[PDB]
């Protein structure tokens, strides 16, 4: 299911849901970053992964994540996706970032890219607990650079898209259910009187 | 487990069923 | 290809790979198919026995817990001057799924339900706090519940010869009891009960939509058995439901926005994100901005 | 009495040993497949990370309350064992430790050198906890404030219970033990939470009526069966 | 056509390549005993060593001479790679190197990627030899100054009797080469002689009459079966 | 001992584990 990358001020609805790449004229730049926290709000959040995990309170598992290229036919370009376990502060350089777990991506026939987000952990499991900063919470972080440059002729569009989607694998295990926090009410619905009428 | 009435439904619930099959979700091409 | 699985998958160790004509990273989404790209063919891998348990997931463990569907309170007194609109001493509801969100939101994860439905009902009292009123102890009352089909008579007032029950199902029982409990088996005229429905309930064109009367379990009428005292009391009823012996088809997105009524799907969203009509994550400053980076020292 | 130690390019030898201590009669290991967690493939460095390396000693002196250092916090910085640590999110390892002190027939005086499992420490006479820089000495160790209660509150006396050893000036010049992977997970991060803590607490003075001179006391440390997982760029304290 | 490499964390994928090369048909592998001469038991990182570290980028332009870098020099100070080159005396690996650039179907142009084993450089128009700054870039590379002599008066039309693939820009879209170890000795020294240097020169040059864009080339070079002997502190360039 | 529930945690407590070894305290020595 899609992930909500583009979660923005200046984004409205269906927006939100892909990333906008250009040519540019310097080399070995930063395109985007995504938080792995699957239990907080962010770009996982409303997904089928996130939406049926947040009912429980324990997660375990290996994740993946798929992209697909939106550009014309004409397009051209490769990108570099790493996942960069945790300890500090996220990468901001490619020379930086390209030392942790990584996949180089070639634009062609072939529409999409799968990266793995491999099970890497001290404990059994790790524990939805209101904590972000916690060493039984933090997953790391995914960060994207261009490995070359997107290259396009005078007649295609300028700028392409990307759609980014996420799954788990049958590795994967949930435990110790509760109430989800993503609904709630503090008054009776419309027409629940009528019931009683 | 202990049931003395007569109807079937009015017995415990029933959580042993471990079979699957992921790929009528996830693959459902030809 | 259908199998029994009770625990997690085993991974297994992996070496370097350079062969041409092979590429398991890449993949056609187009397809509709989701990525079989494994973790041995992105990564080198050691082999790990797992022994993770896959049971709090299953779908009887996942809806069989008993969630609140009712709340109803009423004065229990001498009703002889009150108007028209009030509970004297007794009530009617019609039994449904939809006013307590917690329960609503799970249901809706599926297209179609088959349940058995087990039903608990709970009750409470205190006594009227107007200013001519002392403490004075709790009565132990005896309330009768009827279970009516749906449509058909219910009863007019406290006392009617409608409560004498000669095929209708009623429970009686007292306040200082165990809560009541009883089962209902899956009552629906279909093979499963619709929890959405594209349609209409009636041959003419002006009946309600998205509503079909054959996924609605009946009616509850529900009254205190004694007579008024001479002081007034408040009578709190709560209900319970827990489904049993489940089967479900055809999963669905999940509800994103606010409920507004029990009688539709209609949405409005919050004012800003999170869960707002244009926006339902919250906002971040830019793609490149992490918004919980630690920070080194 | 006479023992020699032998590990990737490094060797110890003493002539006045006292046997040598097994902590709970275990010996260091390699993770197996069916208690694993983690699925990469680990890094196992063998003779680059499993061998002796030698802190700072310390002088043995009248006044003495005694000694600590903390595992792997004293090692984090050292050799190729710490720039594994610092490219890694996770760590395993068992240890080997060897303390020296030597002195003449006309000395006398008594160290208990024990090894303590998450030894979590307590202030005194204030109700706040201990902060980060009271805790993460790195390879200077610290000192005990109040050994008789062994800064915790509880006692020196019962200490015994610990994987321990005597150095008895009579009887012996250095104290061995051997410490498996002790934690209730398979593997840690080696920056924010410590296996072992080290202590030596000087339970009889050193005295004599000879000479004087500085008597110092020495720790060397090997860790063993080292394993890291979860490569990523290098990360400091 | 169509290819994947996967090493340690890192994976590659290609959809226009042209086969692979294989220096002189061989494969790299570890040292065997009949061909050994150091007596220590030699560090093996395996996945912390053999992986894919990517360089900057360089722009290809109109007035573009090409490109170089020299082995081990160029990985020195990168990884845990770096840090195992600075702790021991001797070292031994094979490579593989990927090379990658793309373009428009309205673009033209051709690439030689070549590997040369000892480059031993020359000065133009001088008696003096070449210092140690007009050798040793590390990471940065350099650029030739004569690519029709390769600048050391032989000849480029020649250079295909080495280890190459090109890029032509109608055909494919990287090149792929795989390295032995190649040196008169079983093991050396790695901060004093390079074993092998990569050349990328543009014989046909970029040209189109299409929307301008900036055109990069991306070098990624995983080393293959690392070994490292003679243990001792930190030696940097 | 009397156990009707499903899971196995339930139970009474368990006090029939009479197997001992000081020797890792008392002799911890090569």
């Amino acid at each position: 299911s899609m992930m909500e990358i583009n979660n923005t001020e200046s984004a409205v609805g269906m927006e939100r849901l892909k990333v906008d790449i250009s040519a540019l004229t310097d080399v070995d730049q930063l395109l985007f970053n995504i938080p792995l926290d699957i239990q907080l709000d962010g770009p996982l959040r409303n997904t089928l992964v996130g939406n049926i995990s947040r009912y429980y309170t324990h997660w375990s598992g290996s994740l993946e994540m798929t992209f697909m290229f939106c550009g014309s036919f004409m397009a051209t370009g490769k990108l570099i996706l790493c996942y960069t376990p945790p300890g500090g502060s996220c990468p901001t350089t490619r020379e930086t970032a390209m030392l942790g777990t990584h996949v180089v991506w070639d634009f062609g026939l072939q529409s999409s890219v799968t990266l793995i987000i491999p099970w890497i952990s001290g404990s059994h499991y790790r524990m939805f607990n209101n904590d972000a900063k916690s060493t039984n919470a933090n997953v790391g972080y995914v960060t994207c650079f261009m490995q070359t440059n997107l290259i396009v002729p005078s007649e295609s569009s300028d700028t392409c898209s990307l759609i980014g989607f996420i799954a788990a694998k049958d590795d994967f295990s949930l435990r110790l259910m509760r109430d989800s926090p993503d609904i709630g009410q503090l008054d009776h619905l419309h027409a629940a009187e009528a019931a009683y009428q | 487990q202990i049931n003395f009435y007569k109807d079937s439904y009015a017995a415990s619930a029933s959580k042993q069923d471990f079979s699957q099959d992921p790929s009528k979700f996830t693959e459902p091409v030809v | 290809i259908e199998s029994i699985i009770k625990t997690a998958t085993d991974t297994v160790k992996s070496e370097i790979n350079a062969e041409l004509g092979v590429v398991p990273s890449l993949n056609a989404v187009e397809t509709g198919a989701t990525s079989n790209t494994e973790p041995e063919e992105a990564i080198q891998t050691r082999t790990v026995i797992n022994q993770h348990g896959v049971s709090e997931t299953l779908v009887e463990n996942f809806l069989s817990r008993a969630a609140l569907v009712s709340k109803r309170s009423f004065e229990y007194k001498d009703h002889t001057s009150s108007a028209a609109q009030t509970d004297k001493n007794f009530f009617k509801w019609t039994i449904n799924t939809r006013s307590f969100v917690q329960l609503r939101r799970k249901l809706e994860l599926f297209t179609y339900l088959r349940f058995d439905a087990e039903i608990t009902i709970l009750t409470t009292v205190a006594v009227n706090g107007s200013s001519n009123n002392t403490y004075v102890g709790l009565p132990d009352l005896t309330l009768q519940a009827m279970f009516v089909p749906t449509g058909a008579l219910t009863p007019e007032k406290q006392d009617s010869f409608h409560w004498q029950s000669g095929s209708n199902a009623s429970v009686f029982f007292k306040i200082s009891d165990p809560p009541a409990r009883m089962t209902i088996p899956f009552m629906c005229i279909n093979s499963a009960y619709s929890v959405f429905y594209d349609g209409f309930a009636g041959f003419e064109k002006s009946g309600l939509y998205g509503i079909n009367p054959a996924d609605t379990i009946g009616n509850l009428c529900v009254r205190i058995v004694n007579e008024h005292q001479p002081v007034g009391f408040t009578v709190t009823v709560r209900v319970y439901m827990k489904p049993k012996h489940i089967k479900a088809w055809a999963p669905r997105p999940p509800r994103t926005l606010p409920y507004m009524s029990i009688a539709n799907a209609n949405y409005k969203g919050k004012g800003r994100a999170p869960n707002a009509l244009n926006a339902i994550i919250g906002n971040r400053d830019s793609v490149k901005t992490m918004p919980h980076n630690i920070v080194t020292t | 009495r006479v023992l020699q130690l032998k590990l990737g390019n490094s060797a110890i030898v003493t002539q006045e040993a006292a046997n040598y201590c097994c902590a709970y009669g275990e010996w260091p290991n390699y993770l197996p497949d069916h208690e694993a967690v983690a699925i990469d493939k680990p890094t196992q460095p063998e003779t680059a990370t499993d061998r002796f390396y030698t802190l700072r000693s310390v002088k043995w002196e009248a006044g003495s309350t005694g000694w600590w250092w903390k595992l792997p916090d004293a090692l984090n910085n050292i050799g190729m064992f710490g720039q594994n640590v610092q490219h890694h999110y996770l760590y395993r390892s068992g240890f080997l430790i060897h303390v020296q002190c030597n002195a003449t027939k006309f000395h006398q005086g008594a160290l208990l050198v024990v090894a303590i499992p998450e030894h979590q420490r307590g202030a005194h006479n204030t109700n706040t906890s201990p902060g980060f820089d009271d805790i993460m000495k790195g390879e200077e160790g610290g000192t005990f404030n109040h050994p008789y209660v062994l800064d915790d509150g509880t006692s020196l006396a019962c200490a015994t219970i610990f994987p321990h050893q005597w150095i008895n000036l009579r009887t012996n010049n250095s104290a061995t033990i051997v410490l498996p992977w002790m934690n209730a997970a398979p593997m840690d991060f080696p920056l924010r939470h410590n296996q072992w803590t080290l202590a030596i607490i000087p339970v009889v003075p050193l005295g004599t009526r000879t000479m004087s001179s500085m008597v110092p006391i020495t720790v060397s440390i090997a860790p063993m069966c080292c394993e890291f997982n979860g490569l990523r760029h290098a990360i400091t304290q």
